[PDB]
RNA sequence: UAUGUAUAAAAAUAGAGGUAACUCUCCUGUAUCGUAGAAGAUGGGCGAUGGUUGAACGGAAGUGUUUUGACUUGUCCAUGAAAUUCCAGAAUCCAUUGCAUACGACUUUAA
RNA sequence: CCAAGACGUUGCAUUCUUCGAUGUCGGCUCUUCCUAUCAUACCGAAUUCGGUAAGCGU
RNA sequence: UCUAGUGGGCCAUUUUUGGUAAGCAGAACUGGCGAUGCGGGAUGAACCGAACGUGAGGUUAAGGUGCCGGAAUGUACGCUCAUCAGACACCAGAAAAGGUGUUAGUUCGAACUAGCCCUGAAAAUGGAUGGCGCUUAAGCGUACUACCCAUACCUCACCGUCUGGGUUA
RNA sequence: GUAGGUCAGCAUCAGUUUUCGGGGGCGGAAAAAGAAUAAGGGAAGGUGGCUGUUUAUAGCCCUUGUUGUAAUACGUCCACUGGGGACUGAGGACUGCGGCUUGCCAAGGAUGCUGACAUAAUGGU
């Protein structure tokens, strides 16, 4: 269609300029730069309200009106009240050993189904690990909490056993805010 | 080349003009209409100048009808100081009296017969008008 | 040192020509702030030269010409086409030529 | 460039038809002599008169009585295919029923490949009514329509000194 | 942005025989077509493409698919003439034109004028 | 339109294949080209095909030594001199002095950074590319094929452009005041009637 | 191969750029810098106090950038031009060495 | 591809050159390419069947 | 009237027979190549255009105009994104059936229906829309202008041949 | 004075051709439109007013009249006309066909006015 609009209204959030499409969303809890060269959409501000208008384009473009839609108000969530995943260990017979090291930008993983490597994985920037056999992935960017859970996840992978009996892994329980 | 002149006469085929020999010092002589760019300038009242006498014969040259020719010392004939005959002196200094008084009064003219036209980067002169 | 060049710079960039043979009696011309055959129009029948220099004294000269004529408009992009007394030689591609502002009708 | 041509046309009289009937049928052709050609090509497909046993009575030039007012034209086509099985209708909007079947034409070729050969225009017809109008014609019909203006791509003038604006 | 297509949007053509005009956007034909309108003469309403004009900044108030006389009387009263003068694009592009037009005698006068006025060169120190 | 002695290009934003176009034209007239910043140049499609065509490319050798096969340049100002050589009669003494009239460099070194640095629109990406179509740079596209110095490049490029931003603040700091000296001269208004 | 061999921000392009939450500009260079004078002569009167020319910085290829006797068309004026009378102290050999070697070459040494 | 892996359906001799002669199997030797993958690496299902894959060996 | 050479043909259009098929064998009609250069299809004996004395100018055919390359990086409206796209007849090759790819349609959200893309698709020296490259194209479909140029056309000069008309001064 | 080497420039013409411009006749629905101005009709993608309505504090659409022998565009034609560029100059007293007023002429094929160099300048190898 010639005009596709969603509207948003801003929060008390500081600065949330889009100097070269790139949103500089500083808020209460800090600052998350992130770039919306990614897809062709006048977003206009003014007073309290954002636009995100397209003009001229096909479904295919247009769809992702509602994706910048949600993401905004992502990012807005994050630097409003930051994002917390709850994350459980489930362990049949060996118990699983977690260290944090630096203040938890780096995870290391023992005793994961009684093999004797350790798994060391550094988290993106932004995210913090915490102990509660819980973990708690804290951060302002939700792309960056996932994400370190999916890496975590992904590295605790059971490899040529039965799935159906070794239900050993690290699965995401609660995703919320702080 | 280069040179403002001011069109006196037209001749049989060219136009007898000069420049006023004091601004310039082009004298009088037949330009062939083809090697002219006629400007948009105001025109200079030439109707007080005799032009009757500036004809064909007037600048005809000296007949030759035999192949030898130059010399170190034809060289050093012919010139201003020589060959020039006063009475071409006294047409020039006629020509400039009935001419300068025009182009005194009308203002900037003067100085732009004495300037050379020339073109400069960017001058195009199919688009540019004279 | 800019009060002269009473003529407009011009390239010579090839003979007339089809796909695979060259006609080197005519010559394409690309005249500078020429762009259309509109423009070309002004330049029909001025008279154009190639400027070069040799180590031999003609005539007590280090420059010698070949003269031409611009015959008409090649193309759109206002390209001429430019008959010479002497056929210009190839090794003029890419070279410059005069084109003056005479024979005059402006 | 297309033109709207009445073609009216009727066999020669015989012993059998003395008095034959006269055919109109409004077509776009480029000139006079495909629009003859087309009138007798849908003649002959339908009612037994060839070129020769007929003659066209009388040729006209339509041109649009208001070609300064926005309309909407409706177009039913026949299309062949490498299937040869379609009839379709089609909407465009603009100010002359010529530039309608003109438009009608290059979309149909870009959208589906068919040629003039191919398409048979069955009948256009003026669409008055809002309500009776294809989405994007109605929403081009929307009071409110503005929009920004798209691309494009603003003598020779290469070797520019300054980065465009493109704004 | 500051530009849209829409109906009363005053417009600038510059490809044809009516380059350098105004005009205003009487009636939206689709995204490539306009049916626009001039109160001057030498312009009539015409449907023109949208890729021969520049959208200018002006917009008039102009009700929709107005006839000549209307669109000339709200030209004339919202005194949209001398509104597109007043803006410095308007005034870059007059002087251009009269730059063009400017003979060999006018480029000297220039010359000694703006040689006068470049003799200055007196900046504080 | 206008030729000049050197012509400084400005390779950012700029197509590979049209700017070659322009450029084996502009030599094959006789013109001399300089183009800079041959890193910053794109092709239009995404990364990762342009990557397999130049590995396609890059297979190209004799069986008997591929030291006489094709050689396959890495660098960007490189890929960009290979375009033009196949545009321009390279085997051809014309072609050959069309080449050496071309100086294809990556980033603005010092013979050229105090010069002006012209553009193409006829090869601008943005002039050129419909938005929303995937394209690549040829500087990312060089480093992951074996160019290694992209990181030099880069780090010399912004020495050059802070040294560039301190030239016109300079310069803007001049014409400040020779356009307040401007209007002063009371023949800037009477040259009105001019056009000027 | 020249004929003015004149022009250095970076960026985005569904935005920039300033001046001072403000406001102006953009919409290319047909723009600015320049351009007058025997291929540019000889003088003079006003006016301006400018203009053009014969230590530090720059390593990406620094071929530079900066810095600190002439020449006046800012503005007036007077002579002169023509008949060019219509286009043109080392290396090597000789020798030596064997870490080398088909021969050259290479590694040594030799006043 | 199809539903009842059947039935079907769609695909991956000539005598042009040489009879003023192109030395005519296999083995040995040796190098290279191909993937329609035996092994190796890494994945996906239910040792077996698969996908990427010719780097390396056979 | 006398006599030469010839009495191995081949290709294409269309029709057609033998054949699993064949750059296979066999015929019919016409046009060609052989015997024929030239413009074009990158390249080729028969494809397209046009058939040729020596030249000058003009204009076209077929085909082309991003650069190589002479000629619009022309105009108008769309379609297409291809993880080894596509790009001009002959021609130098791919099918059924699908594809939450996408753009349009038809009929009562469902099915169909089309156009492009992808899949089906798969080899051996490294390499081929001719190459470079090209993505609101320099790809595809349609429309409209301008332009480029053949030994073809037109005007003219000259050569020769043939034909016709004069010529006892 | 007469005629005369080579090479150029221009004018006035002839042949051929290309490229721009103006004026006029005629044709079509004796264009369609439109403008201006009188009737009536309808309404909206609904303005002022108060979601709904019918020109008001915007206007638009349809029909008719008028201004009208309207203009323009397009087509066609002029034995109407203004430019610019290119190539060619065959023939060699007179005849011919024509226009003009016997002479003249753009009418059975280029002459005129000049300049430079007379040179290896043109030309050849």
């Amino acid at each position: 269609d010639i005009y596709k609009d969603e509207t948003l209204t801003i929060p008390k959030g500081v600065t949330v300029d889009i100097k070269a499409r790139n949103v500089t969303v500083t808020g209460p809890r800090g600052t998350l730069k992130q770039n919306l060269r990614h897809v062709d959409i006048e977003m206009k501000k003014q007073g309290n309200t954002i636009k995100f208008i397209v003009w001229h384009g096909s479904r295919k473009h247009n769809a992702c009106i509602r994706s910048v839609y949600s993401i905004i108000n992502n990012m807005i969530i994050g630097v409003t009240q930051g994002f917390r995943y709850k994350m459980r260990l489930v362990y049949a017979h060996f118990p699983i050993n977690i260290n944090l090291t630096e203040n938890g930008t780096v995870v290391e993983i023992r005793n994961f189904l009684g093999e004797r490597i350790t798994r060391v994985i550094k988290c993106l920037p932004g995210v913090t690990v915490s102990i509660s056999d819980e973990i708690i992935l804290e951060g302002n960017s939700l792309e960056n909490v996932s994400q370190s859970a999916a890496n975590i996840k992904q590295i605790c992978n059971v490899r040529n056993k039965d799935i159906r009996k070794f239900l050993d892994g690290i699965y995401v329980s609660e995703r919320g805010n702080i | 080349r280069g040179k403002r002149v001011v069109v006196l006469s037209q001749l049989e085929d060219t136009l007898v003009v000069t420049g006023p020999y004091k601004v310039n010092g082009v004298p009088i002589r037949r330009v062939n209409h083809r090697y002219v760019i006629a400007t948009s300038a105001p025109k200079i009242d030439v109707s007080g100048v005799s032009v009757e006498k500036f004809t064909k014969a007037y600048f005809a040259k000296q007949k030759r009808s035999g192949p030898v020719k130059k010399d170190e010392a034809f060289f050093a004939e012919n010139a201003p100081k020589n060959a020039l005959p006063a009475e071409r002196i006294a047409d020039q200094k006629a020509v400039d009296a009935k001419l300068l008084p025009a182009i005194k009064a009308i203002p900037n003219m003067k100085e732009y017969l004495a300037a050379s036209f020339a073109l400069s980067n960017g001058d195009r002169p199919h688009l540019m008008k004279f | 040192a800019q009060g002269h060049r009473l003529y407009v710079k011009a390239k010579h960039l090839s003979f007339q020509r089809s796909k695979h043979v060259i006609h080197p009696g005519t010559s394409i011309v690309k005249i500078e702030g020429c762009d259309s055959k509109e423009e070309a129009q002004f330049y029909l029948g001025k008279r154009v030269c190639y400027v070069y220099k040799s180590s031999k004294a003609v005539r007590g000269s280090k420059i010698r010409v070949i003269w031409g004529t611009i015959a008409r408009p090649h193309g759109n992009s206002g390209a001429v086409r430019a008959r010479f007394v002497h056929n210009l030689p190839a090794k003029t591609f890419g070279s410059s030529l005069r084109v003056m502002l005479y024979p005059s009708n402006i | 460039a297309l033109k709207e041509y009445q073609v009216v046309g009727r066999k020669v009289p015989t012993e059998h038809e003395p008095v034959p009937k006269l055919f109109r049928m409004r077509l776009f052709a480029p000139n006079e002599s495909v629009a003859k050609s087309r009138y007798w090509y849908f003649l002959k497909m339908i009612n037994k008169v060839k070129k020769a046993t007929g003659e066209i009575v009388a040729i006209n030039e339509i041109s649009e009585p208001k070609p300064l007012k926005a309309k909407v034209f409706g177009i039913w086509i026949r299309y062949d295919s490498r299937s040869g099985t379609h009839n379709m209708y089609k909407e465009f909007r603009d100010t002359t029923r010529v530039g309608a079947v003109e438009a009608m034409y290059a979309d149909m070729a870009a959208r589906h490949r068919a040629r003039f050969r191919s398409i048979r225009i069955l009948k256009v017809v003026e669409v008055e009514k809002k309500e009776d109008v294809r989405n994007y014609v109605k929403q081009l019909l929307n009071p409110h329509l503005k929009f920004p203006l798209p691309h494009r791509r603003t003598g020779k003038k290469v070797f520019a000194p300054h980065r465009p604006s493109t704004f | 942005f500051k530009r849209y297509v829409e109906v009363g949007r005053v417009v600038l053509v510059t490809k044809g025989e009516y380059t350098g005009k105004l005009a205003v956007i009487v009636d939206i034909v689709d995204h490539k077509r306009a049916l626009i309108d001039s109160p001057c003469s030498e312009f009539p309403r015409q449907v023109i493409r949208y890729g021969s004009v520049v959208l200018t900044h002006i917009v008039m108030k102009l009700p929709r698919g107005a006839r000549s006389g209307i669109v000339a009387k709200k030209w004339k009263a919202q005194d949209v003439c001398n509104k597109w003068a007043s803006s410095a694009w308007a005034k870059k592009l007059e002087a251009k034109k009269v730059r063009s037009q400017l003979n060999d005698f006018d480029r000297f006068a220039v010359m000694r004028l703006k040689k006068q006025r470049r003799e200055q060169v007196n900046v504080a120190v | 339109s206008e030729f000049q002695k050197v012509v400084v290009i400005d390779a950012k934003g700029h197509l590979l294949g049209r700017l070659a176009s322009v450029v084996a034209k502009q030599l094959l007239g006789g013109q001399k080209v300089v183009v800079v910043r041959c890193e910053e140049l794109n092709i239009s499609g995404h990364f990762f095909r342009n990557k397999l065509k130049y590995l396609a490319y890059l297979r190209k050798a004799c069986r008997y030594n591929p030291s006489r096969g094709a050689f396959h340049f890495r660098a960007p100002s490189r890929i960009f001199q290979k375009a033009v050589r196949g545009m321009l009669p390279h085997k051809t003494a014309r072609g050959q002095a069309a080449l050496e009239h071309l100086q294809a460099v990556e980033g603005i070194p010092p013979p050229f950074d105090k010069q002006k640095r012209v553009v193409v629109p006829a090869a601008l990406r943005v002039l050129r590319l419909k938005p929303g179509r995937k394209y690549c740079t040829v500087g990312r596209l060089s480093s992951e094929v074996g160019w290694k110095y992209n990181d030099i490049v880069a780090k010399l490029e912004e020495r050059r452009k802070v040294k560039s931003a301190a030239f016109y603040q300079a310069k803007l700091a001049k014409q400040k005041k020779i356009a307040s000296a401007k209007e002063a001269s009371p023949v800037n208004q009477k040259l009105s009637q001019f056009g000027y």
